[PDB]
């Protein structure tokens, strides 16, 4: 995350962190329930084998609520393609259930119709992660969050050098130096509504980070809700 | 601005229209309240709640 603030105690409990064999975080994820993690499909090729850490806000200092979980099932959308990053979504089934607590809780899955006309019509969404604080910088050791305005779909397409499919949406600023970045992929994009947070996106990609005239590209969760429920049902 | 378009129909969460009228509902872990609008949690850790 470039700019924004750090997630304070109990502020971003649905945040999950995918870590490799060397316990390095390479991507984020969102807790959907005690057994399921929502992330990006393109994160799956980052490591040949990874685990899932929850309740972590400082990669170098155990707060006592941390907990590693092994992945039992990786459910990737068969239509995902590295050529365009379309259908950049995957669900992870954990071997052992997550224990909810102060910094560990699930985000809510909304209904499609309501999410698009009410959640995505709000002015801002919240993105978070342990990603880079600057485009060419290194990974953050502190979990960060950033409020990001929903971008008009027309402005989105006109600003992108790459195709923006119907499974993606733009969020962020035109010139302000705040945006998600490398390492945040697969992380949560949630929208607040009356004190309740709903999953609305998955950090996907972007042209650089916080660049002028460029926005953060997120997987449109509402387009996969039925798919997500199916992956969790079995 | 009518029904759900006017302040989410006074619903705490999901709002949908079926026959010129509002019907509210809630996410898993919540139950619609007596007023048929608010969403009451069912456990110690309902979804979407921060604990500051
Ligand atoms: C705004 O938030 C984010 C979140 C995650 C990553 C980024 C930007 N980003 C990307 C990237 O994304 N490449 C895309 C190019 C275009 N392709 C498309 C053509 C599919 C996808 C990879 C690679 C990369 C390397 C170092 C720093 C930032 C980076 C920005
Ligand atoms: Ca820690």
């Amino acid at each position: 995350i470039v700019g924004g603030q750090e997630c304070k105690d109990g502020e971003c409990p649905w945040q999950a962190l995918l870590i490799n064999e060397e316990n390095e975080g390479f991507c984020g994820g969102t807790i959907l329930s005690e057994f399921y993690i929502l992330t990006a499909a393109h994160c799956l090729y980052q490591a040949k084998r990874f685990k899932v850490r929850v309740g972590d806000r400082n990669t170098e200092q155990e707060e006592g609520g941390e907990a590693v979980h092994e992945v039992e099932v990786v459910i990737k959308h068969n239509r995902f393609t590295k050529e365009t990053y379309d259908f950049d979504i995957a669900v992870l089934r954990l071997k052992t259930p997550i224990t909810f607590r102060m910094n560990v809780a699930p985000a809510c899955l909304p209904e499609r119709d309501w999410a698009e006309s009410t959640l995505m019509t709000q002015k801002t969404g919240i993105v978070s992660g342990f990603g880079r604080t600057h485009e060419k910088g290194r990974q953050s050791t502190r979990l960060k969050m950033l409020e990001v305005p929903y971008v008009d779909r027309n402005s989105c397409k006109l600003s992108s050098s790459f195709i923006i499919t119907q499974n993606m949406f733009c969020a962020g600023y035109d010139t302000k130096q705040e945006d998600a970045c490398q390492g945040d992929s697969g992380g949560p994009h949630v929208t607040r509504f009356k004190d309740t947070y709903f999953v609305t996106g998955i950090v996907s990609w972007g042209e650089g980070c916080a660049r002028k005239g460029k926005y953060g590209i997120y997987t449109k969760v509402t387009a996969f809700l039925k798919w997500i429920d199916r992956s969790m049902k079995t | 601005r009518k029904l759900c378009s006017l302040d989410n129909g006074d619903c705490d969460q999901f709002c949908h229209e079926e026959q010129n009228s509002v019907v509210c509902s809630c996410a898993r872990g919540y139950t619609l309240a007596d007023n048929g609008k608010a969403c009451i949690p069912t456990g110690p850790y309902p979804c979407g709640k921060q604990t500051l």
